[PDB]
């Protein structure tokens, strides 16, 4: 029973960078707890000055990510400021019961609610908001996250064998529509509510103004690029909470991965591209074999490069001829 | 007189952040009363089509507010935070002088659904 | 102590535009990081193709505003990259100690360092780039913006009421002192480097070739007017880092403001045309009260007309004959 349980608190950390937590652990289940403030701002979504009107959790596009193991029960302490105009509430894709979460954290400006529920199922899983009516705009203005929920001991290969990562980034991408003026300007809202009427019909065209990892475009590039070095290993948690892509390192592959993002399934191993279904989050493993930069993205190409759905990882270490030489430079054809 | 609109958050029929009522015929002399049923909303003229010559309104947020019908034609008030998501109020003081004037006024999205409706409620 | 609170990085945008802030926060002290990365250039700052051979704080003539609450920390992260041919730092009006920072954030091209201070004092204020002995050659050049250092809860009248603004545009007035050939029309160089003492010797005569509004003549004007509507409270911030200037807004007035750009101190109201001293920043509050194309611009009008130092508001709203009214348009004398 839960009431009997030892109650720990943990301290959420901001994109990409992932809380720091156990992966195997003898340690016995427990209630965690958690914190989360929900800020409405105008975001700067890319490099030309084109904003959004976002809704946040807790400051971020995504939202942290919490950690926990099988077994453990979440308890969110879920906090909406009167600096705030709107309703909001949470539907965890990994509770069971009440719209995940939805109806029994409904809470205006200037209230807050606590909810607590069980971890029974292991996997990375979508957190967002759900206020009824407005569940679409909420979620593709940036109320979404993720809650990974470890094995016990660890994650496991389809031969039951341990596997171990050295850090776990993670990325949210977000499908953003953007209107414009007649000017064929995007446009710039002054208030919240004014982006409304706008946005749901730049939604219902389906076509994203843009496609971004973490909040801008280039959010995960130059000197805020992921890092890691040659004979580390990398967990990857891919989340998107409205709209399907397919994640890809160039110049890697993806170990193992997990793309219905389920971790009692048996991974997938040795892939090129991968698919993280609109409404799932996903997860991959990748060791690193060689220096350079790579860069991790949606292999929709124009998602990628045209609309903002790419970043960077600057890796460390020494170069390995084996796997890859140049044998001949470009040099004049004879 | 003196007439009471409620800031409110949802109505009992599903749709959000509505003055209720919506519409409101009152005499000259008249005050309404918007008063914070619910946290969150405040009500103030709408400038674009506010008439010629008289006391703008911007009452505080959270907070009450009164109006005074004094000159005689029609009154449109946003709640500034949600005035994208419709919630808008419509106050007529005797004679409708001014209905072309908020008739051509060009709201859109739910400020015009609800408003539009509220201009129908005129009585000529 | 600053190590211990809490971290927030906060994405830039080129002026006229100033990110998204709060004006009252109810949010504690915490450490604000930027970037800014030096951009040398050669840029064209009139209708007749004259050329400035230009140094910028991220490309633009104004630099972009920084904006904090009084208590923060500020974290510049400072990049002088080795295209640049030049070196640089930074002296923040707004800090306390070595000569504004500059002797901390000494980069050669190539090099890049990060400076922390405490943003004890509210108002708005100037930053330039000051490197030993070549100090008014850079700045006039281009390399300056402002700091605006926001009382925790917003801007007060004199009386301690609060004042609010929907929005916020950032003027840089530049005096250029740009040199002539001998056949009366204006030098072009091939590297900034060629164009110093020609432009020294200019400088001395302290007669500007142009006075523009962020970077050229006209940078404020036709489809790059600043925006606004009858009844919207802006806020004009308007730096001059090197020389005297005294902003006007024709058919408007200043309702407040701080000329001597500090916010502890109370405003001035009603202004027709209020006074910045070279090497400080101001501000001044206006709500629109009618409809039309306004110009704001420094009231020397040679200054102004003849060499640049004008722009353009675009205003839409409802016109209002109370304020004034066209009894008798032109016409013939009886
Ligand atoms: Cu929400
Ligand atoms: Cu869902
Ligand atoms: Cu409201
Ligand atoms: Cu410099
Ligand atoms: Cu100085």
């Amino acid at each position: 029973d839960a009431d009997k349980l030892p109650h720990t608190k943990v301290t959420l950390v901001a994109p990409p960078q992932v809380h720091p937590h156990e992966q195997a652990t003898k340690s016995g289940p427990k209630v965690v707890e958690f914190t989360m403030t929900i800020e409405e701002k105008k975001m700067v979504i890319d490099d030309k000055g084109t904003t959004l009107q976002a809704m946040t959790f807790n400051g971020s596009m995504p939202g942290p990510t919490l950690v926990v193991h099988e077994g453990d029960y979440v308890q969110l302490t879920l906090v909406n400021p009167a600096t705030n105009a709107m309703p909001h509430n949470v539907d965890f894709h990994g509770a069971t019961g009440a719209l995940g979460g939805a109806k029994l954290t409904n809470v205006n400006p200037g209230e807050q609610a606590t909810l607590r529920f069980k971890a029974d199922r292991s996997g990375t899983f979508v957190y967002h908001c759900a206020p009824e009516g407005m569940v679409p705009w909420h979620v593709v203005s940036g109320m979404s996250g993720t809650l990974m929920v470890l094995p016990r001991d660890g994650l496991k290969d389809p031969q039951g064998k341990p596997l171990h990562y050295d850090r776990a980034y993670t990325i949210g991408e977000f499908d953003l529509y953007i209107p414009k003026g007649p000017d064929g300007k995007y446009k710039d809202y002054a208030t919240l509510a004014e982006s409304y009427g706008d946005t749901v019909q730049v939604m219902r065209t389906l076509t994203p103004s843009h496609i971004v990892f973490n909040g801008k475009v280039g959010a995960l590039t130059g000197a805020n690029a992921l890092t890691a070095k040659v004979g580390e290993t990398v967990l990857l948690i891919h989340s998107q909470a409205n709209r399907d892509t397919r994640p890809h390192l160039i110049g890697g592959h993806g170990d193992w991965v997990w793309e219905t993002g389920k971790f009692a399934n048996p991974p997938q191993r040795d892939l090129e591209t991968w698919f993280i279904r609109g409404g799932s989050a996903g997860a991959a493993l990748y060791t690193f074999k060689q220096p350079g930069v790579y860069a991790y993205l949606n292999h929709n190409l124009i998602e990628a490069f045209e609309l903002g759905a790419a970043g960077h990882i600057k890796v460390e270490g020494k170069w390995n001829d084996d796997l890859m030489k140049q044998i001949k430079a470009p040099a004049p054809i004879p | 007189a003196e007439h009471i609109v409620e800031m409110r958050n949802k109505d009992d029929a599903g749709n959000t952040m509505v003055f209720q009522p919506g519409f409101v015929k009152v005499e000259a002399g008249d005050t309404v009363k918007f008063v914070p049923t619910d946290k969150s909303h405040n009500a103030e003229s709408v400038r674009e089509v506010w008439p010629e010559g008289v006391a703008p309104v911007k009452g505080g947020f959270s907070k009450e507010v009164v109006f005074n019908a004094e000159k005689e034609g029609l009154y449109v008030l946003k709640c500034a935070p949600h005035y994208g998501m419709g919630m808008v109020v419509l106050v007529q003081v005797g004679k409708p002088v001014n209905l072309d004037q908020i008739k051509e006024y060009k709201a859109t999205g739910l400020a015009k659904k609800r408003l539009d409706g509220e201009i129908a409620k005129v009585v000529q």
